[PDB]
RNA sequence: CGACGGAAGCGUCGCGGUGACCGCCUUGAAGUACAAUUUCCAUCGAGCGGCGGGUAGAAUCCUUUGCAGACGACUUAAACGCGACGGGGUAUUGUAAGUGGCAGAGUGGCCGCCACGAUCCACUGAGAUUCAGCCCUUUGUCGCUCCGAUUCGU
RNA sequence: GUCUCCAAGGUGAACAGCCUCUGGUCGAUGGAACAAUGUAGGCAAGGGAAGUCGGCAAAAUGGAUCCGUAACUUCGGGAAA
RNA sequence: GUAGUAGCAAAUAUUCAAAUGAGAACUUUGAAGGCCGAAGAGGGGAAAGGUUCCAUGUGAACGGCACUUGCACAUGGGUUA
């Protein structure tokens, strides 16, 4: 509908990583939010804000966050000969005082 | 020289190859001897299974120790929603085996059993069976149908009428392609069953047509599949001392030296489950119908108005809404498995077979747990309404 | 065209149409010089140029599912349902953090007040987690509905 | 495989083990799956060496304080009996 | 031929952003998460080596994957009693 667009998603990471490797428990919700960006957005180029790469090693390598509040924001690459025309950048977004509750995918105004 | 000691060799060689079943769908290798003047009727049906729960009982077996006793035992529910016949199939007896000699469908054919003539419904143009469907609408045409028909009674001497399943209102199979099959026609005339199978061409044959309480049954279909599995699992042969050199999951000798080949009868690591087989004697303790008492879980002794799904659902299965069968033990197959029951080929007049089943209690609690509670309203008058 | 034939019927029979043979008549054969396969059949298969009629699909890859699985393979899904949140059901643990307390062995100051104090009690069968291969699902929020690729014919 | 110098904080008897500061470093080709067999590490109802040439392997014991400690003895020990 | 097969698996571990470059999982900076844990994976020296030291640059080869990298290659510099 409209290539710019910004949006905050709940990503559950603790059913996405159930199982996984202690040493590469951390580093697969790199790869998931990966993942989870592209299909959300259809963007190939996704790019992790290092704030929200900060979050996710907050606990370490093993326990990431049972959940995660993240934005979303799809834009324009305008640099030479770029490989694609769009990229996602994935930030982190504040939580409301009641938490996750009753939080579904919002889109964020201009 | 002889083997120093003696005992029975491991695993049964009646069940090769184990291999992966060429098929999902259990196959009916046989069917009931057929007998002409008894009326006719469908000899075979396909279910799902649901989920396993257990029952008591008061036992009424003379001379055992269990008489006048209450006693608990495993059941496996099996959801058995009425199934459509849209075609019927004859054979001819020759010196090579039954010969299929013409088959004759129905005008109108369901979306889901259409959805089994394709690898990709959505993509495809759906035309299967559109030009067929055409010549019910032609005088010519319906006398072509009804000419296919009479020469089947001249010369078919085994019928089957070909029926499929109403997966749709399982919801919780999540699946839209619908399971066909033949089921054989025992009883009456060859003329009777043809009439028999063409009366009910678009129409619904419930289980209890075919099946009730009581009787013994068998269910064929295809096992739990395990994948790659090595011998002390796949065959049940012994380990070996914890000391062995290269391992101890193993057979040590494989063969004497002559032959100098390795023989078919020795245990060999491969493919453990997802086997077809066929198991007998199935006792149906419950029938449930739709609409009527019969599809709770209520008994004779406990009056608490409760379904027969326990709280929380059928685990990876979901809410048993259709007609379902309860059988005694448990089903080939995981959860959620087409499962074919068939009619016993034996005459059952064991006492077993003929003993009358009064279930006392259903358990309905949840089984993705150690469930307390036989209803939701129990467990929240248990917690002041939660 | 009609009837019959189901053991592999693919044939038989009847009626009508049509050709040949036969019947009658006419005409010719050689110098192909003394033999040189007596090429010509039906069994399909056809491959082409034209003249008519007929027909207007699938499979696979990519994606998805976990009733499957070493990899292949297999069972599912692909304009409406699906997908991502959230809610409810179900289950595990055992009563969260914060606030308050005329609970607390006592102890240190001040003139009952103040400070310290493990633990205890109330809010609180609470809080947390719950498909990742659990069940139901818009009360509610949001997205996507298909760019493609490889082949296959009596 | 190859001589030697310097040596922080906490726990503790301890330059034991475990964690940290100064300094150093993430150098060991990576990615995706989670079959058999394997290697390394574990656990297990009831029984408790029936296993095996043989308790092999593993398990059990383990610090400190108090009490208490036999045969035998070269009178010292044995003894952490 | 075997065969694109056996094989790359000890020493806990990497992740994000940006820069540079034809090319970045492997270079550099920053941020985070770990390790050595002072009988060290830290800071020196004796033997032994002999320029491996430092700067700049780099077609190939070599560093058992890769490299923009370097204890490799090329040019120059460097050891004061
Ligand atoms: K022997
Ligand atoms: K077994
Ligand atoms: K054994
Ligand atoms: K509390
Ligand atoms: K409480
Ligand atoms: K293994
Ligand atoms: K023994
Ligand atoms: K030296
Ligand atoms: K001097
Ligand atoms: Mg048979
Ligand atoms: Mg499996
Ligand atoms: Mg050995
Ligand atoms: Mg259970
Ligand atoms: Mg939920
Ligand atoms: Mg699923
Ligand atoms: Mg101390
Ligand atoms: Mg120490
Ligand atoms: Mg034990
Ligand atoms: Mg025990
Ligand atoms: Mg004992
Ligand atoms: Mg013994
Ligand atoms: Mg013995
Ligand atoms: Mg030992
Ligand atoms: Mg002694
Ligand atoms: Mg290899
Ligand atoms: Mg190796
Ligand atoms: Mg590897
Ligand atoms: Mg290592
Ligand atoms: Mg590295
Ligand atoms: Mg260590
Ligand atoms: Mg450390
Ligand atoms: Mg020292
Ligand atoms: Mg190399
Ligand atoms: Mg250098
Ligand atoms: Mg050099």
């Amino acid at each position: 509908k409209e290539e710019v667009v910004s949006r905050e998603y709940t990503i559950n990471l603790h059913k996405r990583l159930h199982g996984c490797t202690f040493k590469k428990k951390a580093p697969t919700a790199i790869k998931e939010i990966r993942k989870f960006a592209q299909k959300a957005m259809g963007t190939k180029d996704v790019r992790v804000d290092v704030k929200l790469n900060k979050q996710i090693w907050s606990r370490g390598i093993r326990s990431v966050p049972r959940r995660v509040r993240v934005r979303i924001a799809r834009k324009r690459n305008d640099d030479e000969d770029a490989k694609e025309e769009l990229y996602s950048l994935v930030t982190v977004a504040e939580i409301p005082a009641e938490g996750l509750k009753g939080l579904g995918t919002k889109i964020i105004e201009d | 020289s002889h083997r120093k000691f003696e005992h029975p060799r491991h695993g049964s060689l009646g069940f090769l190859p184990r291999k992966r079943a060429a098929r999902h769908r259990g196959k009916v290798k046989a069917f009931p001897k057929d007998d002409p003047s008894k009326p006719c009727k469908l000899t075979a049906f396909l279910g799902y299974k649901a989920g396993m729960t257990h029952i008591v009982r008061e036992v009424e077996k003379p001379g055992s120790k269990l008489h006048k006793k209450e006693t608990c035992e495993a059941v496996t529910i099996v959801e058995t929603p009425p199934m459509v016949i849209v075609g019927v199939v004859g054979y001819v007896k020759t010196p090579r085996g039954l010969r299929c000699l013409n088959t004759v469908w129905a005008q109108h054919l369901s979306e889901d059993i259409k959805r089994r003539f394709y690898k990709n419904w959505c993509k495809s143009k759906k035309k299967a069976f559109l030009k067929y469907s055409k010549k019910y609408e032609t005088d010519e045409g319906k006398k072509d149908i009804q000419a296919q028909l009479e020469k089947l009674k001249k010369y078919a001497c085994v019928i089957r009428v070909l029926a499929h399943t109403q997966i749709r209102k399982m919801k919780g199979l999540k699946q839209k392609k619908a399971h066909l099959m033949e089921i054989q026609v025992n009883g009456g005339s060859i003329a009777q069953k043809v009439d028999f199978a063409y009366g009910f061409f678009e129409k619904q044959v419930p289980v209890d047509a075919v099946f009730q309480k009581d009787e013994m049954i068998d269910i064929i279909g295809v096992t739990k599949g395990k994948g790659y599995e090595g011998v002390v699992t796949r065959w049940g042969v012994t380990r070996l001392p914890r000391k062995t050199h290269r391992g101890l999951r193993k057979v040590a000798c494989i063969g004497a030296w002559h032959p100098a080949r390795v023989s078919f009868t020795v245990a060999r690591a491969g493919q453990n489950g997802y086997h077809h087989r066929t198991e007998m004697n199935k006792k149906v303790y419950k029938l449930g119908k739709v609409g009527q008492e019969s599809h709770t879980a209520l008994t004779e002794f406990d009056r608490t108005e409760k379904d027969i799904t326990p709280i929380g659902g059928f685990p990876h299965y979901g809410v048993v809404k259709e007609d379902y069968l309860l059988i005694k033990g448990c089903c080939v197959g995981t959860k959620k498995r087409v499962v074919t029951l068939r009619q016993s080929l034996l005459n059952q007049t064991s006492r077993v077979a003929l003993e009358e089943i009064k279930l006392k209690f259903i358990d309905t609690s949840s089984k993705f747990g150690h469930g307390r509670f036989q209803t939701t309203q129990e467990k929240q008058k248990f917690y002041g309404r939660l």
